[PDB]
């Protein structure tokens, strides 16, 4: 029964080892950047007037 | 298990000691490094503005509809209900076959909703039909554990995750099986497409989330880095990350081309599991659902709470926030859903 | 308000009184969950059946016995789902003490649960036909696999069979007082006061928790 | 000896035969039997005209207390062994 360990040695272990990877930096900023390009239009960090809020 | 298994046993950990290192080598930074000196969003407070009562057992799940006004909740009572947020009013009250339901979604169209439970089988219900009523669209069995987190792709496709370790999708109009997505060694719980719907996560009783191609049919990575079960799971707006959320008191979230875990979430005096996450409108705001009837507001940078959402007297077990980010959808144990700011 | 939106909310008005109807009906049952071992029987613990679910009422009031199947040997998250039932119905047979191991250490399991603090068991000691015919000849005694199943109160038939009782008491008496009470009882093949025996174990129950909820004990 | 009925009822305040009995019912109950023994303060001495006024209605009013303690407390018992009234009504 050699499946338990082919789809769990060659089949996902051999494969998720195989990609590329970039460093943390590049990816905490740029989610800071995407968090910080969308503040103006976050509707909870910044509450909008009460006309323009519906609730 | 021959001699390829004091062989391949090791070398099904050649590739964990080889990973791990790759893992930990693109590791120059942290999250609080580069996001310390942005100030925080202060302290977050938000009050309930429609609270939706009208059910009768407790809730379990909820989702939002695309036009950010209105949303279908599931709760144990056996009842489907489409509400209308703006006014409070009951759009649809659609009956169940089974009572017991974990599961419910939102088409992107509006046209359809979806539910699951304890019957192993994805219930999907057309909403605007020439008959004047909701009746199912297609009875979706096949699958042997209880349903956990439904989906919906496109008009014509639904993703599912159970508890028989297997997250599958299929097709409504042939009703047959197109993709079964196998790998977790646990009940999967959660799922959460991604943005681009080519793509998604899901959260099983292992400890560890997958990063499933929908397209393609196998598991991208695997994402182990806590040590109790995911029973929540939500996907940054950015779509490039997502955020666990574990029953062992924290919510972890990773990056996906990162391939790590970049922040943990916890707090000290906190020690019931989380039910439910969502990310705001920019991922900045991390909502969290957890089990001590309370929802925390997370500053995902700073993991720092800047609110609580308190206000519920049983547990909370659905928690989502609207397209526009104008409002949550907080439901828990009680009946009784509530709308915040 | 517009004319339609008044019309939207009177079809929501109907929509929670129908919604509110169906909740006395609801509320009116009561609700039990099956569970065991594969060789305890729990089909025919209930012999008069009237997700395998069954609609059973005794002296005119109805209760919902739930049967899960089909799913693992985990009942780590569904069981998140029945804390709201009346009373759990443990059904095991003690037809061979090398499984009454596995039962009892299962029994702790979900005895000790988070989810099930505040919910009480009735426990069905299903197959007590083949306990006398299995001790009677003794070709095969409990004290094999167990240290000191050498002292209990036919008189033979009887003190091997209240030790699995006593074990089993000793398990529920160990954590938990007064939220939850197990219910050893005795069920056969051919026995007839088994429904009667969930009825009178599951009215006590309801008294206790009235109990409780008044303050009175 | 009633105070001291009072202090080991308080002592001993989360004790199952203790709130057997309705609790804040019998810790009223036994007030009123305080005051019902009291009561009896008022017909000893020289009857003067306050005291001759509240003599019989300062025993009337205690003892319909005790009796109504009594009656309460074992109608809330008695209505709890129902098939299938408060803790301030």
């Amino acid at each position: 029964a050699s499946i338990a360990q082919a789809r769990k040695l060659v089949e996902q272990l051999k494969m998720e080892a195989n990609i590329d990877r970039i460093k943390v930096s590049k990816a905490a900023a740029d989610l800071m950047a995407y968090c910080e390009a969308h503040a103006k239009e976050d509707p909870l960090l910044t509450p909008v007037p009460a006309s323009e809020n519906p609730f | 298990l021959q001699s390829e298994l004091d062989q391949l046993r090791q070398e099904a950990e050649q590739l964990k000691n080889q990973i791990r290192d790759a893992r930990k080598a693109c590791a120059d930074a942290t999250l609080s490094q580069i996001t310390n000196n942005i100030d925080p969003v202060g302290r977050i407070q938000m009050r309930t503005r429609r609270t939706l009562r009208g059910h009768l057992a407790k809730i379990y799940a909820m989702h939002w509809g695309t036009d950010s006004r209105l949303l279908v909740s599931a709760s144990q009572d056996g009842k489907l209900i489409i509400w209308d947020s703006y006014t409070t009013n009951k759009v649809h009250a659609i009956p169940l076959r089974s009572s017991w339901v974990m599961t419910c979604a939102y088409a992107p169209s509006g046209n359809y909703v979806a539910c699951g439970g304890l019957d192993n089988i994805c219930s999907i219900y057309n909403l605007k039909t020439r008959e004047g009523n909701v009746r199912v669209s297609r009875e979706l069995a096949g699958h042997t554990g209880y349903l956990s987190c439904c989906r919906f792709l496109d008009d014509n496709q639904i993703v599912t995750s159970s508890g028989d370790t297997t997250c599958a999708l299929w097709d409504i109009e042939t009703g047959q099986q197109t993709t079964t997505f196998t790998g977790h060694t646990g009940d999967v719980m959660s799922l959460s497409l991604a943005p681009d719907t080519r793509l998604f996560v899901s959260g099983a009783c292992d400890a560890s989330a997958k990063l499933w191609d929908v397209r393609e049919g196998m598991c991208r990575q695997t994402f182990t880095g806590h040590e109790s079960d995911i029973n929540a799971i939500c996907f940054f707006p950015n779509g490039n990350a997502f955020a666990t959320g574990s029953d062992d008191a924290t919510c972890r979230l990773f990056d996906l081309r990162a391939d790590q875990e970049l922040m943990t979430y916890s707090h000290d005096n906190i020690i019931c599991g989380i039910t439910s996450v969502s990310f705001s409108k920019s991922g900045r705001l991390l909502l969290a659902g957890y089990d001590d009837f309370n929802c925390n507001v997370w500053d995902a940078l700073k993991a720092d709470r800047a609110g609580v959402l308190a206000g519920h007297d049983n547990r909370v077990s659905c928690l989502g926030v609207t397209d526009d980010g104008m409002a949550v959808a907080t439901g828990s144990w009680d009946s009784f859903l509530k709308i915040w700011n | 308000v517009s004319a339609e939106d008044k019309a939207a909310a009177e079809r929501s008005k109907m929509i929670d009184k129908n919604l509110r109807e169906d909740g006395e009906k609801a509320r009116r049952t009561l609700r039990l969950l099956l569970l065991g071992a594969d060789n305890s029987g729990k089909s025919t613990i209930v012999k008069q059946m009237r997700i395998f679910e069954t609609k059973f009422q005794v002296d005119k009031v109805n209760f919902h016995m739930f049967d899960v199947g089909g799913q693992r040997d985990e009942r780590r998250k569904w069981i998140q789902c029945f804390n709201d039932v009346t009373a759990i119905i443990f059904v095991v047979d003690s037809s061979d003490y090398n499984r009454l191991q596995e039962a009892l250490n299962d029994f702790k399991s979900i005895w000790n649960n988070r989810w099930l603090r505040t919910i009480s068991v009735i426990l069905f000691l299903n197959k007590q036909d083949l306990l006398a015919e299995k001790v009677l000849a003794g070709k095969s005694k409990i004290e094999d696999y167990f240290p000191e199943f050498a002292r209990y109160t036919d008189p033979r038939v009887t003190r091997a069979k209240y030790f699995i009782r006593k074990e089993f008491v000793d398990i529920s008496t160990a954590s938990g007082d007064g939220r939850h009470i197990c219910y050893p009882h005795f069920t056969c093949a051919v026995d007839t006061e088994n429904a009667r025996r969930i009825f009178n174990d599951c009215k006590d129950i309801i008294l206790q928790m009235n109990l409780r909820e008044y303050n009175l004990v | 000896l009633t105070a001291f009925v009072l202090g080991v009822f308080i002592k001993f305040r989360n004790t199952p035969i203790v709130k057997a009995t309705n609790r804040e019912l019998s810790y009223l109950l036994l007030f009123s039997l305080l005051c019902c023994f009291s009561s009896s303060l008022f017909f000893i001495g020289e009857p003067q005209d306050w005291t001759c006024r509240l003599r019989q209605p300062a025993f009337g009013i205690s003892f319909v207390l005790c009796i109504s303690c009594i009656l309460v407390k074992t109608n809330r018992v008695l209505l709890v062994f129902e098939a299938k009234w408060g803790l301030n009504l």
